[PDB]
């Protein structure tokens, strides 16, 4: 038992594009987004 | 109710097989799939309106390629990357503080 | 029920606000944080045997910055990262073996 061992490898991946991809998801450009809450 | 974190990554999967397995692929994603699955169980975080002029765009940012179908990976980056940008809205921090934000 | 793919992001900065406001920060896990986030939410993900083992890949994978210290960052990542994992989760390869000859 060990998942995290080869789900999260990929962590440190997505990581990187995901600070860039949040930012590019709230560009502006974007019709979608989070709410104040979850509305 | 559910089990809260334990759906999250369930759903994931589950939700990633309902759309995309529409126009191609069951785990591929174009616009239209990914269109209906965010207007269908993400509705909230269109926080305004997912337009098709503005698809051409939220497309292409859920994909670093840019072939117009989000690949895995890309689909949950996707997703926390709606979670990682609602910190400050739901964390509670109004634009305070460009750190951890 | 719950709205499955709204409730991933939800529970997201729900739960990430739960187990790390218990030793330091509401956006900062360290290993016991996540511990108890995932021995209650996600046990399902642990084999209903982790103990700091199972744990140590999980934090190492996780800390992108090599500080020890899950960021909402390195929260993100983990759980899009298990998104991935319960598609290959989702059957668990319980001893699967084919016989050709």
């Amino acid at each position: 038992q060990r998942e995290l061992e080869d789900a999260t490898e990929t962590a440190d991946a997505m990581n990187r594009e995901v600070s860039s991809l949040k930012n590019k998801l709230r560009r502006g450009d974007l019709p979608f987004v989070v709410p104040r809450r979850m509305a | 109710m559910a089990c809260p974190l334990e759906k999250a990554l369930d759903v994931m999967v589950s939700t990633f097989h309902k759309y995309s397995g529409k126009e191609g692929d069951k785990f591929k994603l174009n616009k239209s799939e990914l269109k209906e699955l965010l207007t269908r169980e993400l509705p909230s975080f269109l926080g305004k309106r997912t337009d098709e002029a503005a698809f051409q765009k939220l497309m292409s940012n859920l994909d670093s390629n840019r072939d117009n179908e989000v690949d895995f990976q890309e689909y949950c980056v996707f997703l926390s990357c709606i979670a990682m940008m609602c910190n400050e809205f739901f964390e509670g921090f109004p634009d305070k503080q460009p750190r951890k934000k």
